[PDB]
This record gives structure tokens, C-alpha cells and sequence, in this order.
RNA sequence: GCAGUCAAGCGUUAUAGCGACAUUGCUUUUUGAUUCGAUGUCGGCUCUUCCUAUCAUACCGAAGCAGAAUUCGGUAAGCGUUGGAUACCCACUAAUAGGGAACGGCUGGGUUUAGACCGUCGUGAGACAGGUUAGUUUUACCCUACUGAU
RNA sequence: UUCAUCUAGACAGCCGGACGGUGGCCAUGGAAGUCGGAAUCCGCUAAGGAGUGUGUAACAACUCACCGGCCGAAUGAACUA
């Protein structure tokens, strides 16, 4: 048995998580693209933006999901103690919300990379990338209460 | 690129009667699929209305409404 | 419009082929049958041999002669155990399908039915105007089908004459929306509970307000119930119980126009209050609890039933139709004396209450957890059964007037029919394309009417478990529906500010 | 340590001797620090700081207004309260789209000498039972990633948006050629399945097909938005 | 994105019309379960410098920060940022950060012309939805720059 | 620029008062203004919230909302450039 669950990384709230992931994308990916460049270069630029933001959100969600104990799989004494302390129903519902948000972020990333494969201009590629990031942001903003609870 | 004013845009395009709904609902369930029959053309039907199956159990209640 | 596929050439040839005729055989051997009651399981005569061409009427007369009550027969129906009802004759019902051979016995379960018949409503009598806002509640007079009370959102109620389909009286006492209307079981006073936390009593013959309004609630009234006539002592008027959003059930004595008891055990809004025939009251509230109070014990909470995971939206009793109807019947006969009225109300209550050995009063609660619970609160504290299958909240629930079936109207565009005794699932009524708001039985327990958000009413045949007639006509959502006691008229109302009267 | 050990340590041993004075002096310096941050932060951090300051000021003004208002002082049924939720088209004129923008030239051959194939760059609806033609005869190309089956349709009455399947492309305002190719651009009239909306006619017929107009650019935003024509 | 709501403002003496910050619905529902057409330019070897939008190393601030460890953030480019397998994995490591000077000298994929075969189309000459194989371009002693030397 | 306060006392500062029914009702193992849910009243005042926060396991204690004493002359708020 594990018997101790202190080694769980900090869970940022919705707005702070959004700031962390989006500013990490803006800092760690190149930011200068020109309308006079090749359309392949423009498409690759915006695809990299979408894919990196999706990976950041997914790895934050996976760090949340792996850290917390499995309430049903632990010893029954620990299960009953954590049910009394934290309401096992709310516990599982919040973690399932995190997992579903991870799946939705992955789907948005895949769909918008596939759509960015057919971009015809810098304006269109920029709009598709902004759409992907905005949909990811809406998904993350829907997690305001489970993140605080967790 | 213009769209002219017309009252055909605001009319109903497809309707189904209650008898037709009941006929298709009873037919869906009595089909005996043959392995040597292939689908040449699918009929266009309101499958969301026609696909209603009796379930023995109900889903769990949403606890976040009350707590 | 989408049409069903046309018949093929081979099918048209089969149609042109001559048809077989289902004729009764003349050399049909005798069949051994065993009678048994549905409610009690009592066997009459053991195994008796009857002609294979026995008709339903002749079999009914045979059962009456076996019981010794041929002088005053009571019409029954017969079922055989897959349970198949007897439509016309034994041969066509069972032997012609070939499920049971002539050598094997047939176990026939008999169930009493109503002497009278209600024809289904197939058309709208009228669309009457007069209300300034959306129609919220409706009810029929218990003694007659010619008086209908309707409370709406224009702070008014209206008494309509159903014979001429014209307004008769306007009740304009309240200041806010009239949420609930009710008629006294003796047909003397109409009670209107409104949005302004008040209750007003009205004489319908003069269309007048009796004194001042009942006050004491802090939030809007949710439901009204009347004391049963068979429990009211002769020469006295029944008391009025009212539930409200504030979580209290208040009891009013209208003789002195005062308040006696204020039950306050619920921690949330009380959805409904019902006054049973054994001096008890059942309250369903948004705190997922049902409270059983005693009127004979200073309004003390006898029991608390907790089995739901969400708000209990509605509750119904087995004898609810008898409690609502009081001493009147489907013929509209008026007792001459209060003693006769009390005795007739007692008999009407007992015919539903006391059967199969001991008198029982089953209750059903429909909640927001998509489910219902069937209880027998007198004998046990645990729920007798759980009814599941609805995919959305069950907005309305109703026992049949004989208490043998339960009908549940849910927000998943469906109605469900369940057994009234053990709560086992029977069938699903489908055809509404929007959420069903409420439902109502006919007097002979054979027809059902439901109003829906899809601006339509639907009448269903309980025996065949299928849709009988679809009734459109309302311009918007229909909120309230009711069927007359004699089963001659149906009233409906909703957002179109029109009262729809429907007849056969 | 177990449970609230830091709070127990504060209760049993106190805090540092200069804790209160240091915290008070830091909170006193906060105003100068805020002003210096506003005048010193540059670029993205400065823009975010100004945006957050504006949001905080709006929130504070709303709080003050709420307190002052507090200190100054649909006709639904019982079962529905305590529960919450010309023949002109809305877009009679849209931006014209030329064939040069609509189609992309596809070259074939080892030296890429042939240029007869054209790829549609906009989102399309191909209907049911669609099979791609053989490549030797395929002139017009509708890629699978650009094919749509559903749309977010908004009903003006009751103010709800539902994800509905597409039944047909009735009219593309740019060209009848685009209409018969099933192009989904802004201003296009489409047929949608409205079975879940529960519409019934005067005669009791259930409506399950209606018309809607596309109000967005799906090639720009990755989705189809339409308004139901009622 | 589309459709709607509120109102600090704007507009006005016709409670018309614009409208910040906020907010709702669809996309997307509850028990952490269980690859879909880039139609035209890519990658190496050697080696230098620059940017900071900082991965590590230095110093700080915050956090239920006990310790240990970790997360977010600040100054900061002085110093580093690998070895392999076939864009993803394995491993080592303090770390295996992103990018520019091209994409507005050797070298493999590619513009690969003449030879050849298979597939699709064409009556055919041939062309291509395509796939495979073989296929000569060879300065420097000039000026400057740079490295050393009178 | 427009509103306000002001020698029957301007802004800051210091000191004092900040009460009584009352530990208002429900709820809680405990909850006394300050974990919560709805009321949010009356009296005496110069004024004093059925309480703005710190704090207690609950109390206590401090605070400010408000009033008064000392000080004595201008001061505050919102907009515009
Ligand atoms: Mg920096
Ligand atoms: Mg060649």
C-alpha cells in the first residue's frame, strides 16, 4: 500500500491554469510569422501552436489524474476515511470531469490540425488557430469548481 | 450573392404523421436481417424519434444540483 | 409528408387472393378452466368444464351463478396466464392462437370493472377566451360536469359553464398569480391559492369571496388538499391543508376561518400535500424527504421517508380519486342529508380501501432522480418498490381510480404504465415529441389523457396500451388538463390564454 | 506531522516577532508598488496588468453599487417555477466569392504539366451514400476533412442552440453550381433535422425538417453555425 | 464562431440606436471509464555568431512551503543543452529550451533529358491517378575579407 | 469643470463612548454580531449594524460603522485637457 498521498502536484485553478498553459505556448514557441512566407511554413507555424497548447493542457490534466488516489482501489479503511472526509461521489465526479476535459482537448487539437492542413492564407490559418485555442479555453473554464475542490 | 425574400424558406419541409411514426416504430424491431441482402439506399427518417427503447434502469441522479 | 412504403406486387396478389374466415367450430370439445381472483387469489369451483364457444357475457353469468349473485351481477374482465385478456370468446382468445390445448386446463383470473363506459374525447367543444395571461390551473366540479374553475396568471380565476361553453363568473380577489385551484369534495366552496402567499375561498353559485383571505404563509402556495368527507363529522365542513414554498403545511378550519396547525418539519420547499382517508397527511418536499403527519395527534410528524436522491416532485394515493370525489358518483346524485353523505362517502372510500383481507392505502412518489417509489406507509417504513426506466425527471404521477395501475408522465417525452399493487413495469406510452406536463384518468379506468409541451393532448386506451386519439389545437404549451367525473368533457389550458373544452 | 500542524504550531509557539509589523509595512507599501508596476512593466505583462486593473476596478464599482442598492431598501405553473431554461432572410446579402478563391488548382503528371483537377477549399455537404469517383475521372475534389454532417442551429424563439444533422443544401447564394456541389459558406440555405425541437403543426403532424441559414464562415472557424428560419 | 442577457459609458427630451467589463446555450456529460486527400520544395556533414520568448546552473518572491521534494513567478544569455533505434520511442544527464543569420564547401532526397518494365486513359501517335530501375558538369594563380609572415 | 462638507467646527491625528431586550429564531459536538439558512425588529440615545474585519473550540479582547472631547481653516469626491 501507498499509505501516504502528499506527493500530489499543485492544482492551479481555471484562470491560472489558462494563463500558465497559454503563456507557456507564447514563450516557448516562435512568435514571428510573415504573410510573405510560404503557405507550408505558415501552416506548420500555426499547427505547432495548436499542438503545443494541446500537449500542455493534456500533461497538466494527466499530472492531476495520476497524482490522486483511486478511491475504489485502496484498502477499504482508507476508502471509508476518504469518503467521510471528501465525499467519494464528488471526488470521482471531479476526477471524471478532468478526464473528460482531457479527451475533449485532444479531440479539438486533432481536428484543428487536420483543418489547418487545408489553410489557404495567413488570415485563415490564424483564425483556425485562434478557434482551436478558444475552444480549449472554454473547455478549461468549464472546470472552475472541480479544480478548486481538488 | 443574394437571397430573395420568399415564404418557402419559412415553411415546413418535412412532416410525419402519428400513424406513420407508430408504423415505423413497430417495424423497427421486427426486422430480420439477411446476410445476403445488401443496403442499396437508406430511407430518410426521423431516427431520433423512431429509436426509443424501453430501459429497465434509469441513470444516476446529478448530485451537483442538490450539493 | 413522409409516407410508409407502398405494398409490393406480390403483396397485392396476396391481397387479391381470397381471405380466410374465422368461424367458430361446431365440434369444439369442452375446456377445463379454474377461476381465480386477481386481488385475493381465491379459487371458485376448482376445475369446471365449459363449452369451447363460451362467450364473455355467458362466462360472466356462469361466474355470477357460481358466486350466488346472479340477481345483481357485476361486470368483470378475464385474463389467462404471457397474460392474455379475453376479448370475445375463449376459442378466439386462446385456442385459435394455439398457445393452450383443449386437454390442458386454463387458469382464468377475474377482475371487476365499471358498470358504465366513458367514450373517448375526439374533438374540441370550444376555445373560450377571457383570461389576460397564461392559464396555470384547472379543475372540474365534483358534483357536476357543467362547472369548471380555472386559475391563471392575470391574478384571476374564472368559473366556466361547460354546457354553453361560456364564462359564468370572474374571481378577482388575489394580487398575484393564481397557482392552484381546488373544489370542495361536497361541491360548496372553491379554494384558490395564489403567488402572493394567500388562499381565498369562493362561493361558486354567486361567484363571491367568503370573507377575507387566509394569511400566514411567507411564500407562494404550492398545493391544496381537502379533508375527506368520510372523515368529516356530519354537520361540519371539511378543513383545508395547504403547502407552500416556505416549507410549512398549514391547516385551516373554514367554519371559524382560522388556522389550527402549522407543520414545519421540512427544510425546503414542499412540493405537494395530500390528505388521506385514514386521518394522515403526506408531504413531499425539495429536501428529498416525504413526511407523514397525523391530524389526530396535534399535527405531529409520524414518519420521515428518505429514499430519493433528488426533489420529490409529486405524490399520489391509491384512494385519491375517492377522496377528491367525496360522496358524489359518476351519475351526479346529491345526498339529501349530511348523515347519508357521510355514509356514502365512507362506502365509496372503503370500496377502494378495504380489499384483499386488510385495508391498505398505497402511495407513489415521483421525483427528480428520474424514478418513483411505491410505499405502504401504514405497515412499513421501507419503500415497497422502486420504479425505474425514465431518462428524465418524472413530473406527474397518478393512480387509477380503482387503484390497480400507476401512470407516470416524465420529461423524457413519455408516459409509463405500472402495476398499482407491486409496482412492476407494464408498458410505455409514446407519441409526445416534447416533455409531458401532466396526466389524468377517466372514471372507468380505461382511458387516459395527457397534456404536453408540444401543444397537444393525447388520449390513450389502457387495455390496448396504445394511442387512441391525438388532439392538436392549442397555439402554445398546455399546462393543465382535467377530465370530468361523468367522463363527458375534458378541459385544458396553457400559454395561449384560451380554455379548450373537448367532448366525444 | 499530521492534520493542521502549522496552525497547531502557530497556536503553541506563535509567529516571528516582527510578523505583524512586517506585514503591515508591506501592505502599506502596496500602493507605491502597484503604481511602480503600472509605470514599469513593459510589453505583454504590462498589457495584462492594465487589463486586470480595469477588471478589478469594474468589480469594485459593481460591489459598491450593489451595497448602495441593498442599503437603499412569465406566469409559469407550480411544477415549472424554481426551474430555469416580411419573408426576408437574416442575411439577404453576403460577400461574393470568386471561383479563383473557391477552387484550388491541382497539378498531375511527373512534370506537373496537367492542371485540370480542382479542389474545393470550403466546407461541403456530400449527403448520404456518397462514394468518391475513380481518380482518373475525378475532376472536382471535396476532401473528407472538409465534409460536414451537423451544424449548431439557433432558434430565435426560446433562445436555444442545438446540434442538428444537415439534410440538404437548399441554396448557396454564390452560384447554383455551388448549390449542387453542396458548398457550405456564409448565407447558404440548408435543410436541417428538427426532430428534437418537438414542433407540431396545426393538423397534428410532427415537424422533423426545416430550413436554416448559415451565419458564419466554417472555413474560418471550423464549425457550421446557422439560424433557423421561422 | 454564431445567437442571446446585463449595463460603466456613448447618444437623446423621440425609455431610438452604438456599447467596455462580465455572462448564458451549442460544440461537451457526469463516478477518473475506454490514424480520413499538406499538389510542391526537404534533410544531413563541418563550423561561427546572434536573440530571449530561460531547459539547466546563480540569486530572489509566493504557496498547507514541517523536513525532503515539487509548483507558479522575478532578475538574468556568464555558461552549457547529448548518445542511439526506426516524426515518435530508448537511455544517459544539471539539462537534454525555443528561435534567427537560407527557406520574403561536401552530400542524400528532389528539376533528375536521351534506355527499360508494370498500371490507368486514348482508335493511335502518345498522355498520365500512378509505381520501379539505370543515368559526365571539371575555378581560383585575380581583388577584397580572414589566417599567419617580411 | 460640476457637485458636496465647513468657527451652532474643514481634512488627518490622539483619547473616550460604541449601550439594553439579546447568548433574536432555526441548525450544530460546540456557533454568544463575525462556519451556515432565512428575519433583520424594538427601546435609550450624541451615536452605536440583530454587525466591517482580526480573533476564540465556544466566550473573552481589539477594531470600524457612528457619536463626542482636544486641536483650528480650508477640505473631499467624480470628470475634462
Ligand atoms: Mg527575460
Ligand atoms: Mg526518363
Amino acid at each position: 500500500m501507498q499509505l501516504s498521498w502528499k506527493d500530489i502536484p499543485t492544482v492551479a485553478p481555471a484562470n491560472d491554469l489558462l494563463d500558465i498553459v497559454l503563456n507557456r505556448t507564447q514563450r516557448k514557441t516562435p512568435t514571428v510569422i510573415r504573410p510573405g512566407f510560404k503557405i507550408t511554413r505558415i501552416r506548420a507555424f500555426y499547427m505547432r501552436k495548436v499542438k503545443y497548447t494541446g500537449e500542455g493542457f493534456v500533461e497538466k490534466f494527466e499530472d492531476i489524474l495520476k497524482g490522486f488516489p483511486n478511491i475504489n482501489d485502496v484498502h477499504p479503511f482508507h476508502r471509508d476515511l476518504m469518503d467521510t472526509l471528501y465525499e467519494k461521489n464528488h471526488y470521482k465526479i471531479s476526477l471524471a470531469a478532468i478526464s473528460r476535459a482531457k479527451s475533449l482537448v485532444e479531440q479539438v487539437a486533432r481536428d484543428y490540425v487536420r483543418l489547418l492542413k487545408f489553410g489557404q492564407s495567413l488570415f485563415q490559418c490564424k483564425q483556425l488557430k485562434r478557434a482551436a485555442l478558444g475552444r480549449m479555453a472554454t473547455i478549461v473554464k468549464k472546470l472552475r469548481d472541480p479544480l478548486a475542490y481538488l | 450573392a443574394r437571397v430573395q425574400p420568399d415564404r418557402r424558406w419559412f415553411g415546413n419541409t418535412r412532416v410525419i404523421s402519428q400513424d406513420a411514426l407508430q408504423h415505423f416504430r413497430s417495424a423497427l424491431g421486427e426486422t430480420q436481417k439477411d446476410t445476403y441482402q445488401v443496403l442499396l439506399r437508406r430511407n430518410k427518417l426521423p431516427m431520433s424519434l423512431l429509436e426509443e427503447k424501453d430501459a429497465d434502469e434509469s441513470p444516476k441522479a446529478r448530485i451537483l444540483d442538490t450539493e | 409528408s413522409t409516407l410508409i412504403p407502398p405494398p409490393s406486387k406480390k403483396q397485392k396478389k396476396e391481397a387479391q387472393l381470397p381471405r380466410e374466415v374465422a368461424i367458430i367450430p361446431k365440434d369444439l370439445p369442452n375446456v377445463s378452466i379454474k377461476f381465480q381472483a386477481l386481488d385475493t387469489g381465491d379459487n371458485v369451483g376448482g376445475a369446471l368444464r365449459v363449452p369451447g364457444a363460451i362467450s364473455e357475457k355467458q362466462l360472466e353469468e356462469l361466474l355470477n351463478q357460481l358466486n350466488g349473485t346472479s340477481d345483481d351481477p357485476v361486470p368483470y374482465t378475464f385474463s389467462c396466464t404471457k397474460t392474455i385478456d379475453i376479448t370475445d370468446n375463449l376459442y378466439s382468445s386462446l385456442i385459435k392462437p394455439g398457445y393452450n390445448s383443449t386437454e390442458d386446463q386454463i387458469t382464468l383470473l377475474y377482475t371487476p370493472r365499471a358498470v358504465f363506459k366513458v367514450k373517448p374525447v375526439t374533438r374540441s367543444s370550444s376555445a373560450i377566451a377571457g383570461h389576460g395571461s397564461t392559464i396555470l390551473c384547472s379543475a372540474f366540479a365534483p358534483h357536476t360536469s357543467s362547472r369548471m374553475v380555472t386559475g391563471a396568471g392575470d391574478n384571476t380565476a374564472r368559473i366556466w359553464d361547460c354546457d354553453t361553453q361560456t364564462p359564468m363568473h370572474t374571481l378577482k380577489g388575489h394580487y398575484n398569480w393564481v397557482l392552484c385551484v381546488s373544489w370542495s369534495p361536497d361541491g360548496e366552496v372553491i379554494a384558490t391559492g395564489s403567488m402572493d402567499n394567500t388562499i381565498r375561498l369562493w362561493d361558486p353559485k354567486s361567484g363571491q369571496c367568503l370573507g377575507d383571505a387566509l394569511r400566514g404563509h411567507s411564500k407562494w402556495i404550492t398545493s391544496l388538499s381537502w379533508e375527506p368527507i368520510h372523515l368529516v363529522k356530519p354537520g361540519s365542513k371539511p378543513r383545508l391543508a395547504s403547502s407552500s414554498k416556505d416549507g410549512t403545511i398549514k391547516i385551516w378550519d373554514t367554519v371559524s376561518r382560522v388556522c389550527q396547525y402549522t407543520m414545519s418539519g421540512h427544510t425546503n420547499s414542499v412540493s405537494c400535500v395530500k390528505w388521506g382517508g385514514q386521518g394522515l397527511l403526506y408531504s413531499g418536499s425539495h429536501d428529498r424527504t416525504v413526511r407523514v403527519w397525523d391530524i389526530n395527534s396535534q399535527g405531529r410528524c409520524i414518519n420521515i421517508l428518505k429514499s430519493h436522491a433528488h426533489w420529490v416532485n409529486h405524490l399520489s394515493l391509491s384512494t385519491d380519486y375517492a377522496l377528491r370525489i367525496g360522496a358524489f358518483d359518476h351519475t351526479g346524485k346529491k345526498p339529501s342529508t349530511p348523515e347519508e353523505a357521510q355514509k356514502k362517502a365512507l362506502e365509496n372510500y372503503e370500496k377502494i380501501c378495504k380489499k384483499n383481507g386488510n385495508s391498505e392505502e398505497m402511495m407513489v412518489t415521483a421525483s427528480d432522480d428520474y424514478t418513483m417509489f411505491l410505499w405502504n406507509p401504514l405497515k412499513s417504513t421501507k419503500p415497497i418498490a422502486r420504479m425505474t426506466g425514465h431518462q428524465k425527471l418524472v413530473n406527474h404521477v397518478a393512480f387509477s381510480p380503482d387503484g390497480r395501475y400507476i401512470v407516470s408522465a416524465s420529461f423524457d417525452n413519455s408516459i409509463k404504465l405500472w402495476d398499482g399493487r407491486d409496482g412492476k413495469f407494464i408498458s410505455t406510452f409514446r407519441g409526445h415529441v416534447a416533455s409531458v406536463y401532466q396526466v389524468a384518468w377517466s372514471s372507468d379506468c380505461r382511458l387516459l389523457v395527457s397534456c404536453s409541451k408540444d401543444t397537444t393532448l393525447k388520449v390513450w386506451d389502457v387495455r390496448t396500451r396504445k394511442l387512441s386519439v391525438d388532439l392538436p389545437g392549442h397555439k402554445d404549451e398546455v399546462y393543465t388538463v382535467d377530465w370530468s367525473v361523468d367522463g363527458k368533457r375534458v378541459c385544458s389550458g396553457g400559454k395561449d390564454k384560451m380554455v379548450r373544452l373537448w367532448t366525444h | 506531522p499530521q492534520n493542521d500542524y502549522i496552525e497547531r504550531h502557530i497556536k503553541q509557539h506563535g509567529k516571528r516577532l516582527d510578523h505583524e509589523e512586517r506585514k503591515r509595512k508591506r501592505e502599506a507599501r502596496e500602493s507605491h508598488k502597484i503604481s511602480e508596476r503600472a509605470q514599469k512593466l513593459t510589453g505583454w505583462k504590462g498589457k495584462q496588468f492594465a487589463k486586470k486593473r480595469y477588471a478589478e476596478k469594474v468589480s469594485m464599482r459593481k460591489k459598491i453599487k450593489a451595497h448602495e442598492q441593498s442599503k437603499v431598501k412569465d406566469a409559469l405553473p407550480t411544477y415549472l417555477l424554481d426551474r430555469e431554461q416580411k419573408f426576408s432572410v437574416p442575411l439577404p446579402k453576403v460577400r461574393g466569392i470568386s471561383e479563383e478563391e473557391m477552387f484550388k488548382v491541382i497539378k498531375t503528371g511527373k512534370s506537373r504539366s496537367k492542371s485540370w483537377k480542382r479542389m474545393i477549399t470550403k466546407h461541403t455537404f456530400v449527403g448520404e451514400g456518397f462514394t468518391r469517383r475513380p481518380v482518373k475521372m475525378e475532376r472536382i475534389i471535396r476532401p473528407s476533412a472538409l465534409r460536414q454532417k451537423k451544424a449548431n442551429v439557433t432558434h430565435p424563439e426560446l433562445g436555444v442552440t442545438v446540434f442538428l444533422p444537415i439534410l440538404a443544401v437548399k441554396k448557396n447564394p454564390q452560384s447554383p453550381m455551388y448549390t449542387q456541389l453542396g458548398v457550405l459558406t456564409k448565407g447558404t440555405i440548408i435543410e436541417v433535422n428538427v426532430s428534437e425541437l418537438g414542433m407540431v403543426t396545426a393538423g397534428g403532424k410532427v415537424v422533423w425538417g426545416k430550413y436554416a441559414q448559415v451565419t458564419n464562415e466554417p472555413d474560418r472557424d471550423g464549425c457550421v453555425n446557422a439560424v433557423l428560419l421561422v
